C-alpha cells in the first residue's frame, strides 16, 4: 500500500534517495540511512572509485603474490614489504603523483555534476567501449560493475588481513 | 548559500560606503566571537565550544604526534635523567644549533603516569585525538546548522546540565580515570620501575594478571614493591574513586533547585555564566601550580625543574588571565543585561565597597613597598640592624607557623608542610595580596560603575567597550567596563609576574641550598631568596640581573631560540609601549599626509585607511604589553632553569 | 547538455570555439573563464617554439 | 602539437639529464637498477 | 490482523496520545487468571515510550533465551576446536575470560552484534510503533487470524521474561558455585 | 667577519646587484599594486580580489621599470596638486 | 486561559508543567511571546500536536520537543514558583528595606536581619 | 521555520507528522562559485601570497645556503 521497503533490509522502508539509481530495485541495501542524510550522487561515487580502486588492488595482490613481478632487482620483495620497498625505491609517490592528477580531474568531474554544468551520472566518466545500446543492457552492466566492485572490496580486506595475519600467497 | 554566507561579513562591509575603511576590517575582528542576542545565541555558544573542543583535541593530536615521532621518549623511558625533548628543528637558515629543544610541558611524565611505554601508543592516541578532533566539528556543525536552540539550557534545563556535568561528566570521567590507574598505569609502573618488562597493557584486564596472581591489597608485592615513584599514582587513584562517590553521593543529596538566571536575559546569563565558569577555571589553574611542586603526582616530575617551573609558571598565567576574564564577563553581563536588579546590593553599596577597597589597596602597597624600599634604604645607608629581616627587625609569619591538631588518624599535611619561613617571605606574600586586591579593585570598580557613576551618570547606554565619553567633566577617557579589564590586566601581569619571581628565586634558592653537598647542614641564612629578596636592589641584583647570564650568554648554544625571544620580547614591549602612551589623532594625521603622498601617485585605495581606534589601540598595546612581559620572563625562566638545571 | 570532446566527463569549455586547437576543446580546470584567450595562446605558442 | 609535444619532451630530456646524472642519448646506463633515491629532507624523511 | 510491515509504518513515530488501555494496547498482560497489569511503578504511564519499552523488553527476551540456551547447551558439548574444549575452559562462565581480545571468537561476535544492531537502530529510533515493537519482520512461521498471533506473542514474551530471570539465576548460580548445567551447590 | 662594500663598487659582497635586484623586485611589487587599484577602482574588489586580475597586474608588473617611467613622462603617473585631497585647511 | 492551551496532551507538556508554565509567565505576555521564552515554544507545540492534528511525530523530533520544552518537576515545580514570588517580593521590599548579607569566605551568607537602608530624612542623599 | 533555528540551517522542520522517510542532506549547501569567492578573499589570498612567498624563500635558502654568490 505505501513505503516501499527495502528488498535487503525487509524491515525498513527503502532510502527515497536510492531511487533511479542501479542497486535499489532489486536490493535497496541502506540500513544505517547514509544516503537520507548524505548526497547519493557522492554516495555512489566513493562506492564505485571503491569498488575499482580494490577490483585493481585485488589482481594486484594476485599477481604479486603468484610471482608475477617487474624485471627489476629491486621488485624482488613480498606484497607484505612491497609497500615500503617501493615506498623507499620512489614508485609510490609516482604513483601518488599519477593518481593525484587523475583524482584531480575526478574532483572536476565531481564539482561539475553537482552544479549541472553537466548530465554525467555519478559513476560516468565517458568510458562507453563495452557497454550495451540497450537500455536494459546498460542497467545490467552497472550492476554487474557494482555487484563486482563490492565483492572486491570484500575479497581485498580479506585478502590483506589474513595475508598480515598469516604470512601466505593468496589461497592460504 | 553557505560558502555565500561564509564571507558575508565581507560582503555587508563591502556593501556600504560606511564600512569600507580599514576600521571596518578591525571591527569585523573585534564583534568576531561576540554572539549579538538573537534567537541562535546559545546554539552559537554551544557550537563555538565545541569547535574548540575539536582545535584542543587537534592540538593534544599533535603533541602525541611528537612526542611519538620527534621525540627521545624511549630514552627518557630508560634514563629519565636526560632532558625531554620532543621538537626537531630542520636544518633551515641556520638553526641547527637549536635541534633537540628541551619540551618543559611534562608530556613525558604525563605519559609515564599514564602507562604509556611504546611510541606506537603514543601514535594511536595521536590518531584517535584527530578522530575526536572530527567528531567535535561534525558535532559542532551540526549543533550550529541542525540541532536544538539550547535556549533552555542555562534558565530551564540548567537543572539537568548541572546534575549531568556533577554524575557523569566529573564523577564518571574520575571513576574512570581511578580504573585506568589501578589497572594499566599502576601495573606498568611497578613493572617499569622494578625493571621486568611491560607486557600489552590489555594484558593486564586478564584476571589472570597481579589482579589475581595476588590479593594482598596493601603494599606488599612480588620480591620488594618499595617504589616511591609508584605511591603517587596509588594515592591518586584512591583520590579519584573517593572524588567519584563523594560526587555521585553528593549530586542526589543536593537541592540543585535554584537558578540565580532568571531575572537575566539569555546573552546576559551566558555572560555571567562564562564570568563564573572563568573565576572557578582560573582559580583552579593557580591552585594547581600551586599543588604541582606542593605535591608530587607525577613520575620523575621533580628532577625535571625546568618542567616544574614551566608548569608552575604556566599555569598561574593561565589562572590570573582567566580571573580578570571572569570580572571582564561580569561587566559585560551586568551592562547588557536590560534589567540586571539582582546585583541591587552591590550596585547601590557602589562607592562604600569601592572605597573601602580602595583603603585597602592603599594600605597594602604603602606598607609592602615600603618595607621594601626601607630595606633598601637602611642597606644603603649601612644600617643592615634597621632592616627587615631575620638578623633585624624581624616580620615573622607567625599565622604561617601553626598547623596543629587532634589527630584522629591523620599525617603529613597537620603541619605547614614542613617549610620554614621567614622575613622575606612575609614581605613577598604581602607584596602578593597587595597586587592581588589592586587587581581585584580594577575589576571590581569596572563591574560597579558599569552602568552609571558620578562622572557620566549614562554609562550603561554606552554598552561595554567604548573609548570614553569625552574630554568634558575634565576628561572621562578610560571609564568603560572595557577599559577597567584593560588596567586589571595589566595589573594582573604585575601580580602574576611578582608571584612568578618569588616562586623561582625560592625554587633557585632551595635547590642551591639542597646543593650544599651533604656534609654542609648549618645552611645558616644562605638561601639567596630569603637573604637577599629584602630589597629592590637584592631582587635586581641577584634575580634580575644574576640569572639573566644564561639568556644573555646563550649564543651559540641551544638557547639562542631563547635569547632571541628575549630580545624579541623586549621589542614588542617597547611597540606596546609605543600603542599605549600616543593617541589615535595624531596616527590619523599622519596617514592623511601619508594617504596624499599615495593619491599622488593614482593609488588610491578604496578601503579608507583608517589609524586604529582608540579602543583598537589600547588593546593592541596592551596585547604587545603581555606579549612582550610574559614572553621576556618566559625566555628568562625556561633558559636559566635549563642551563643550570 | 554540452560536454568536452576530449574529456567526456567534464563540461564544454567555452571561449575555445574559434581558435586552431579549439576542436579538441581541452580545458578541465577552464583558464578559459579566467584569462583572455589571445593572451594564452600566444603563451602557448611562444612556449612551443 | 609540435610545441606541445617539445614542451613535454624538453622537460623530459631536462628531468632524465637529472635522474641519470649524465648525457641524455646514453639512456638507462649499464647496471642502473632504477634512480637513485631523492637526497634532502622532507617531512617523510623526518618520520612524518 | 499483524499488518504487514510495509502499511504498518504509515502510523510509526512518537505517538502523543493514549490508547486508553493499559500499555499502549501491548499484548503481553494476558496471565494464566485474568490479565496480570503489572507496570508497578508506572512507565507505562509514560505512554510516548511504551514502544521502546516494548522493543527493550523483546531484545532482552531473546538476547536471554539466546544466553540461557548458551551457557546451557556448552556445558554438555563444546564446539570443535582445542580453544573451546572441555578441557581448555573448564566452566562455561570461564569462556567470557577465555577467548575476549586476540583470541578471535567473541570479538568478532560483538563486532556481528554491533553491526547488526547499528543497520537496525533505524527501526527502535523512527519506525516503532505500538505494533510494530520488535517486528523485524521475521515472521514466517507466525501463525494466521488474530488470537494465534496473540497466543504467539505472549509465549514469546512470557519465554523471555522467564529466560531474563532464569539467566541471572544462573549466571550468579554459576559464579557463586562453579558447577555445570544444574547449578545448585 | 666579511664585509658589505656600498661604496658603488661591483665587488665581491658588493651591494650594486643586491640593490638592482631588489629594487627591480619592490617596483614590480608596487606596479602590480598600483595596476590593480588603477583597474579595480572599487572597495569591494580590494576586499574581495579579483585573482585572475590581480595575477594579471602581477605578472604584467614585470615591465614596471619602462612603463613607470614612459607614465611619469606622460604625465598619466603622478596626478596634478588640484586635483586631489591636499591639505589646505588653513585657507591657502 | 487560551484556546492553545486547552486539552494539550501529557506528552507534550504536563498538566503541571503547563501551570507552572503559566504561573511563571506573565499575564500580559501570552498570546504573543518572545522568541526565547518557555511559552512560545510551548504554544509552537501546542499546535500542530494534540486532538485533531497531528497525533504523532518522528523520534528525533520527539526528542528536540522534549529538550525545549519543561519536565515538571525540579523545573517548574510550585517550590520554584514560591521561590521566584519570594524574590520578586524581595526586590520590591528592598526597594525600602533590605536584607543584611555578610561576605563571609568571600560569598554573601545571609545572617536573617533586614536593615533599614532606606535614609530617614533625605531619600535620595547618597550618604 | 516557527521553530528558532538560526540562518543557514541544515535542519527540516520539526513540526513534522508521524515518521517520515524524508532525505535531509546534512552537508553544507556550498556553492563551487561561492568557494572560489571565499578562497579570493583579502585575507585568504594574501595570507596564502605570505604562504608562497615565505614557502619560496625557505627554498631558495634549502637549495642555496647562506649567500654562497655574493
Ligand atoms: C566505500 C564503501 C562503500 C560506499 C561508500 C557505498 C555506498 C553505497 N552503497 Mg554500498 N556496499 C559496499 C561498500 C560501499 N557502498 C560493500 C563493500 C558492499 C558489499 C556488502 C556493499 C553493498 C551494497 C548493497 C547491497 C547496496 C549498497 C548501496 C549503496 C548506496 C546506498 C547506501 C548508502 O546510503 O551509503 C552507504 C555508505 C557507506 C557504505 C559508507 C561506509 C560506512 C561504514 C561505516 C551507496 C551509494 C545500496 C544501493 O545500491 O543504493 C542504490 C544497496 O542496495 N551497497
Ligand atoms: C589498486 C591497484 C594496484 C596497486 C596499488 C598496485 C601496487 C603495486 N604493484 Mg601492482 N598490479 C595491479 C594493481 C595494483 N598494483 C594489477 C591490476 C596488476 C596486474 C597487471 C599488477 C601487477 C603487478 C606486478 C607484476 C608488479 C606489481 C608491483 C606493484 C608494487 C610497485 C608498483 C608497481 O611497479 O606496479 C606495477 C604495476 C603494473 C605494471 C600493472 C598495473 C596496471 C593496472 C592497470 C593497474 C606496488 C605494491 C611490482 C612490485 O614491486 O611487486 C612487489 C611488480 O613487480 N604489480
Ligand atoms: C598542536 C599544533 C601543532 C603545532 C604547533 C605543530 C608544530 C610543528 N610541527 Mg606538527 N603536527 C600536528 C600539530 C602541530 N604541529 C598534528 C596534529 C600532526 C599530525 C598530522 C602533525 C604532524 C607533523 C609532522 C609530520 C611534522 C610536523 C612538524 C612540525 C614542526 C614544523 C612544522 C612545519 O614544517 O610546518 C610546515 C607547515 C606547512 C607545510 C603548512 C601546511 C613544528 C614544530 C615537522 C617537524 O617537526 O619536522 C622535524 C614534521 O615533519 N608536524
Ligand atoms: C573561556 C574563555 C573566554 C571566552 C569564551 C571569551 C569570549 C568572549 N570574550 Mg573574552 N576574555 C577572556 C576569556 C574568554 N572570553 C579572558 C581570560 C579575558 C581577559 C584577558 C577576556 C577579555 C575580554 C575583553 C576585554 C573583551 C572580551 C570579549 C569577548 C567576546 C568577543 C570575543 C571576540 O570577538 O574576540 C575575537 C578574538 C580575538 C580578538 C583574538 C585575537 C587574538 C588576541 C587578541 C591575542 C592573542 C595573542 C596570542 C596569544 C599570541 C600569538 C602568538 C605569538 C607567538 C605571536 C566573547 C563573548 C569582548 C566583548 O565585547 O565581549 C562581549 C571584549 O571586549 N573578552
Ligand atoms: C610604609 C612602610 C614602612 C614601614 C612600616 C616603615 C617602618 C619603619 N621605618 Mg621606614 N621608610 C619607608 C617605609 C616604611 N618604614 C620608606 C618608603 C622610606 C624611604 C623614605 C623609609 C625610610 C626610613 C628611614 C630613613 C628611617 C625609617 C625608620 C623606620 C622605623 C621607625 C619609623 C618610625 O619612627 O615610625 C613612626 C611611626 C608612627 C608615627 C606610627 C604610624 C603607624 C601607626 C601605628 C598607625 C596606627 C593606625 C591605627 C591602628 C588606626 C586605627 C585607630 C582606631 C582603632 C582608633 C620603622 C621600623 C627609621 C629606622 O631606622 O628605624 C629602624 C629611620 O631612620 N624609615
Ligand atoms: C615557488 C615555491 C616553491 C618551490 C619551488 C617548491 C619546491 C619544492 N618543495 Mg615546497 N613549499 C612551498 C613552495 C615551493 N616549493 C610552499 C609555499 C610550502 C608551504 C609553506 C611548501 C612546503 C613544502 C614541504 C612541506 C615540502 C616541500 C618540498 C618541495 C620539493 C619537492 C616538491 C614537493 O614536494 O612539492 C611541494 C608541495 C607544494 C609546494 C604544495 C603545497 C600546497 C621541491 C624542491 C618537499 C621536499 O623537500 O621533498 C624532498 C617537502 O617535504 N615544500
Ligand atoms: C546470547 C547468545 C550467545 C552468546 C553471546 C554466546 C557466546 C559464546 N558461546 Mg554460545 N550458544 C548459544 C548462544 C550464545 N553463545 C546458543 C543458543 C547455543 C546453543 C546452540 C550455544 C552453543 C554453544 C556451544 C556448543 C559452544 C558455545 C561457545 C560460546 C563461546 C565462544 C563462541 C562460540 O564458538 O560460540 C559458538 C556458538 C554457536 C555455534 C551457536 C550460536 C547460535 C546463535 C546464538 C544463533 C562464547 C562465549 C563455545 C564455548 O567456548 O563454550 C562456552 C562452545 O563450544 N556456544
Ligand atoms: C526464576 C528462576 C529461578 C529458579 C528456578 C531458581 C532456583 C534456585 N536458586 Mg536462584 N536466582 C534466581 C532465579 C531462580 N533461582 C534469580 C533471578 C537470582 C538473582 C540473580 C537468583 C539468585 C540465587 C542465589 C544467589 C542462589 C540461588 C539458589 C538457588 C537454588 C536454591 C535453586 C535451585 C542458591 C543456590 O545456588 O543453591 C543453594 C543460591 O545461593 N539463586
Ligand atoms: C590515499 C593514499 C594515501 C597516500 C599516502 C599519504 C601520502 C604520502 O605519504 O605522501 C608521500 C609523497 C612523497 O613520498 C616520499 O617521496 C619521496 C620522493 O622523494 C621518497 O622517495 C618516498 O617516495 C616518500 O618518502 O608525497 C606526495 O607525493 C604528496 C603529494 C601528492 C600530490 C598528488 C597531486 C598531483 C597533482
Ligand atoms: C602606531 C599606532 C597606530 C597606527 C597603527 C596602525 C595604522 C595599524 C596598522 C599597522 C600594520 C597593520 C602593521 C602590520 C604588521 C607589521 C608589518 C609587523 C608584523 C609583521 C612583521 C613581524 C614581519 C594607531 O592607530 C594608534 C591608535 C591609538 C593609539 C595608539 C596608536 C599607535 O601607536
Ligand atoms: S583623550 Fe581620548 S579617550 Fe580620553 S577623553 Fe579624549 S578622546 Fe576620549
Amino acid at each position: 500500500g505505501g513505503y516501499k521497503m527495502s528488498k535487503a533490509v525487509p524491515f525498513l522502508p527503502m532510502s527515497p534517495a536510492l531511487e533511479g539509481y542501479v542497486g535499489a530495485e532489486e536490493e535497496g541495501f541502506d540500513p544505517m540511512g547514509f544516503s537520507l542524510a548524505l548526497d547519493i550522487r557522492w554516495l555512489r561515487e566513493a562506492e564505485l572509485k571503491h569498488g575499482r580502486i580494490c577490483m585493481l588492488a585485488t589482481v594486484g595482490w594476485i599477481a604479486t603474490d603468484l610471482g608475477m613481478r617487474l624485471p627489476g632487482p629491486a621488485y624482488q620483495v613480498s606484497t607484505l614489504e612491497a609497500h615500503d620497498a617501493m615506498v623507499k625505491f620512489g614508485p609510490m609517490a609516482q604513483i601518488l603523483i599519477w593518481l593525484g592528477i587523475i583524482e584531480v580531474f575526478s574532483f572536476l568531474a565531481i564539482t561539475n555534476m553537482m552544479e549541472g554544468t553537466t548530465d554525467r551520472q555519478p559513476g560516468d566518466y565517458g568510458l562507453r567501449r563495452l557497454y550495451p545500446k540497450d537500455e536494459e543492457g546498460q542497467y545490467e552492466m552497472q550492476l554487474k560493475e557494482l555487484r563486482n566492485g563490492r565483492l572486491a572490496m570484500l575479497a581485498f580486506s580479506g585478502i590483506v588481513t589474513t595475508a598480515v595475519l598469516t604470512g601466505r600467497t593468496w589461497p592460504f | 548559500d553557505f560558502s555565500k554566507a561564509a564571507f558575508g561579513s565581507a560582503t555587508g562591509l563591502v556593501a556600504k560606503a560606511a564600512s569600507q575603511t580599514t576600521t571596518a576590517i578591525w571591527n569585523l575582528h573585534a564583534d568576531a566571537h561576540d554572539f549579538s542576542n538573537s534567537s541562535y545565541l546559545s546554539k552559537q555558544v554551544f557550537a563555538a565550544n565545541l569547535a574548540h573542543i575539536g582545535v584542543v583535541f587537534i592540538w593534544l593530536s599533535g603533541m602525541h604526534f611528537h612526542g611519538a615521532y620527534f621525540s627521545n621518549y624511549l630514552d627518557w623511558l630508560q634514563d629519565p635523567s636526560i632532558a625531554p625533548t620532543a621538537q626537531q628543528v630542520s636544518n633551515i637558515a641556520n638553526q641547527s644549533v637549536l635541534n633537540p629543544i628541551r619540551v618543559t610541558s611534562g608530556f613525558f611524565n604525563l605519559w609515564l603516569a599514564e602507562g604509556i611505554t611504546s611510541t606506537y601508543q603514543l601514535k594511536v592516541i595521536a590518531a584517535f585525538g584527530l578522530i575526536a578532533s572530527a567528531l567535535c566539528f561534525l558535532g559542532s556543525y551540526f549543533h550550529m546548522h541542525s540541532s536544538t536552540s539550547f535556549t533552555r539550557v542555562l534558565n530551564t534545563k540548567l537543572t539537568s546540565l548541572s546534575t549531568h556535568h556533577l554524575v557523569g561528566l566529573l564523577g564518571l570521567g574520575s571513576l574512570a580515570w581511578a580504573g585506568h590507574l589501578i589497572h594499566i598505569s599502576l601495573p606498568v609502573n611497578i613493572l617499569l620501575n622494578a625493571g621486568v618488562a611491560v607486557p600489552s597493557p590489555h594484558s593486564l584486564l586478564s584476571s589472570k594478571a597481579v589482579a589475581t596472581i595476588v590479593e594482598q591489597l596493601s603494599f606488599s608485592a612480588l620480591t620488594s614493591s618499595d617504589g616511591y615513584v609508584w605511591q603517587p599514582l596509588v594515592y591518586s587513584a584512591m583520590h579519584h574513586f573517593a572524588l567519584a562517590l563523594v560526587l555521585i553521593v553528593g549530586s542526589i543529596f543536593l537541592s540543585t533547585a535554584s537558578n540565580p538566571l532568571m531575572s537575566f536575559t539569555v546573552g546576559s546569563s551566558w555572560h555571567l555564566v562564562l564570568g563564573v565558569q572563568l573565576f572557578v577555571t582560573g582559580t583552579a589553574s593557580v591552585l594547581y601550580a600551586q599543588m604541582s611542586n606542593a605535591y608530587p603526582v607525577y613520575p620523575y616530575l621533580l628532577t625535571d625543574h625546568p618542567t616544574v617551573v614551566s608548569l608552575f609558571v604556566h599555569h598561574m598565567w593561565i589562572g590570573g588571565f582567566f580571573l580578570v576574564g571572569a570580572f571582564a564577563h561580569l561587566s559585560i553581563g551586568l551592562v547588557r543585561d536590560t534589567l540586571p536588579q539582582s546585583f541591587s546590593v552591590v550596585l547601590t553599596q557602589r562607592d562604600i565597597i569601592l572605597g573601602h577597597l580602595t583603603w585597602v589597596v592603599a594600605f597594602l602597597g604603602v606598607h609592602s613597598f615600603g618595607l621594601y624600599v626601607h630595606n633598601d634604604t637602611m642597606q644603603a645607608l649601612g644600617r643592615p640592624d634597621d632592616m627587615f629581616s631575620d638578623n633585624a627587625i624581624s616580620l615573622l609569619p607567625v599565622f604561617a607557623r601553626w598547623s596543629t591538631l587532634t589527630l584522629n588518624s591523620t599525617g603529613s599535611a597537620v603541619s605547614v608542610l614542613g617549610v620554614e619561613l621567614s622575613t622575606a617571605d612575609f614581605m613577598v606574600t604581602h607584596i602578593h595580596a597587595f597586587t592581588i586586591h589592586t587587581t581585584v579593585l580594577i575589576l571590581v570598580k569596572g563591574f560597579l560603575y558599569a552602568r552609571s557613576s558620578r562622572l557620566v551618570n549614562d554609562k550603561y547606554k554606552l554598552d561595554f567597550r567604548y573609548p570614553c565619553d569625552g574630554p568634558g567633566r575634565g576628561g572621562t577617557c578610560q571609564i568603560s567596563p572595557w577599559d577597567h579589564v584593560f588596567l586589571g590586566l595589566f595589573w594582573m601581569y604585575n601580580s602574576i609576574s611578582v608571584v612568578i619571581f618569588h616562586f623561582f628565586w625560592e625554587y633557585q634558592s632551595n635547590l642551591a641550598s639542597i646543593k650544599a653537598s651533604a656534609g654542609g647542614s648549618i645552611r645558616a641564612l644562605a638561601s639567596d631568596f630569603e637573604l637577599n629578596s629584602i630589597n629592590t636592589n637584592g631582587w635586581l641584583r641577584n634575580f634580575l640581573w644574576s640569572g639573566a647570564a644564561q639568556v644573555i650568554q646563550s649564543y651559540g648554544s641551544p638557547l639562542a631560540a631563547y635569547g632571541l625571544t628575549f630580545l624579541a620580547s623586549h621589542f614588542v614591549w617597547a611597540l606596546s609601549l609605543m600603542f599605549l602612551f600616543s593617541g589615535r589623532g595624531y596616527w590619523q594625521e599622519l596617514i592623511e599626509s601619508v594617504l596624499w603622498a599615495h593619491h599622488k601617485l593614482y593609488v588610491v585605495p578604496h578601503i579608507q585607511p583608517r589609524a586604529l581606534s582608540i579602543t583598537s589601540g589600547r588593546a593592541v598595546g596592551l596585547t604587545h604589553y603581555l606579549l612582550g612581559g610574559i614572553g621576556t620572563t618566559w625566555s628568562f625562566f625556561l633558559a636559566r632553569i635549563v642551563a643550570t638545571a | 547538455k554540452e560536454t568536452s570532446a576530449s574529456v567526456p566527463f567534464l563540461p564544454k569549455p567555452k571561449n575555445l570555439a574559434g581558435w586552431v586547437g579549439g576542436e579538441t576543446e581541452f580545458d578541465p580546470i577552464g583558464f578559459s573563464n579566467w584569462f583572455d584567450m589571445k593572451w594564452l595562446r600566444e603563451a602557448e605558442l611562444k612556449h612551443g617554439r | 602539437k609540435n610545441g606541445r609535444l617539445a614542451m613535454l619532451a624538453f622537460s623530459g630530456m631536462v628531468h632524465h639529464n637529472i635522474v641519470v646524472k649524465g648525457a641524455l642519448f646514453p639512456l638507462v646506463p649499464d647496471g642502473w637498477t632504477g634512480p637513485e633515491p631523492w637526497a634532502v629532507g622532507s617531512i617523510m624523511n623526518n618520520m612524518g | 490482523a499483524r499488518r504487514e510491515l510495509a502499511v504498518a509504518y504509515e502510523d510509526a513515530g512518537i505517538d502523543l496520545m493514549d490508547n486508553g488501555k493499559f500499555a499502549q494496547g501491548l499484548v503481553g498482560a494476558e496471565a494464566a487468571f485474568g490479565r496480570y497489569e503489572f507496570d508497578p511503578i508506572g512507565f507505562s504511564k509514560y505512554t510516548e515510550l511504551v514502544p521502546w519499552f516494548r522493543e527493550a523488553e523483546l531484545k532482552h527476551g531473546r538476547i536471554a533465551m539466546l544466553a540461557w540456551l548458551g551457557l546451557v547447551v556448552p556445558d554438555f558439548v563444546r564446539i570443535p576446536g582445542e580453544a573451546y574444549s572441555f578441557e581448555a575452559v573448564p566452566r562455561v562462565i570461564d569462556a567470557h575470560d577465555a577467548l575476549n581480545a586476540d583470541a578471535g571468537p567473541n570479538f568478532q561476535i560483538i563486532l556481528f552484534i554491533s553491526i547488526v544492531e547499528l543497520c537496525c537502530a533505524k527501526k527502535v529510533f523512527e519506525w516503532n510503533s505500538v505494533e510494530t515493537a520488535g517486528d523485524y519482520n521475521l515472521t514466517r512461521l507466525f501463525p494466521e487470524d488474530d488470537e494465534a498471533q496473540k497466543q504467539m506473542r505472549i509465549a514469546e514474551l512470557k519465554n523471555g521474561r522467564l529466560a531474563m530471570i532464569a539467566f541471572g539465576g544462573a549466571v550468579t548460580q554459576a559464579v557463586i558455585t562453579g558447577k555445570p548445567f544444574p547449578w545448585t551447590f | 667577519l666579511p664585509r658589505v662594500i656600498a661604496t658603488g663598487e661591483v665587488t665581491r659582497g658588493g651591494i650594486v646587484t643586491p640593490a638592482l635586484m631588489f629594487l627591480y623586485t619592490t617596483g614590480w611589487i608596487g606596479y602590480a599594486g598600483r595596476s590593480y587599484l588603477l583597474r579595480t577602482k572599487d572597495a569591494a574588489k580590494e576586499i574581495k580580489i579579483d585573482v585572475p586580475l590581480a595575477l594579471t597586474c602581477m605578472t604584467s608588473a614585470f615591465a614596471w621599470p619602462v612603463y613607470s617611467w614612459q607614465d611619469i613622462t606622460n604625465g598619466r603617473f603622478v596626478a596634478k596638486d588640484t586635483e586631489i585631497r591636499v591639505q589646505r585647511m588653513h585657507m591657502a | 486561559v487560551l484556546p492553545y492551551m486547552e486539552n494539550i496532551p501529557r506528552a507534550i507538556v504536563e498538566k503541571e508543567a503547563l501551570e507552572g508554565v503559566l504561573a511563571m509567565t506573565p499575564r500580559e505576555q501570552w498570546e504573543d511571546p518572545p522568541e526565547d521564552s518557555v511559552l512560545y515554544t510551548l504554544k509552537v507545540y501546542a499546535e500542530t500536536y494534540g486532538e485533531g492534528k497531528a497525533t504523532k511525530m518522528p523520534w528525533w523530533d520527539w526528542l528536540y520537543m522534549r529538550f525545549e520544552l519543561p519536565d515538571a518537576n525540579e523545573v517548574s515545580a510550585e517550590k520554584i514558583k514560591l521561590m521566584e514570588d519570594d524574590a520578586k517580593i524581595q526586590r520590591r521590599m528592598m526597594e525600602g528595606k533590605i536584607p543584611l548579607y555578610v561576605p563571609i569566605l568571600g560569598v554573601p551568607i545571609y545572617t536573617g536581619m533586614t536593615l533599614d537602608w532606606k535614609p530617614e530624612a533625605e531619600l535620595f542623599a547618597g550618604d | 521555520r516557527k521553530i528558532p533555528a538560526g540562518p543557514y540551517s541544515v535542519s527540516v522542520e520539526p513540526l513534522r507528522d508521524g515518521a517520515t522517510n524524508e532525505v535531509s542532506i546534512v552537508t553544507p549547501p556550498i556553492s563551487s562559485e561561492g568557494v572560489q569567492e571565499y578562497l579570493s578573499l583579502a585575507p585568504v589570498f594574501f595570507m596564502a601570497l605570505a604562504i608562497f612567498t615565505s614557502g619560496f624563500a625557505i627554498e631558495v635558502l634549502r637549495f642555496f645556503p647562506d649567500t654562497r654568490y655574493w
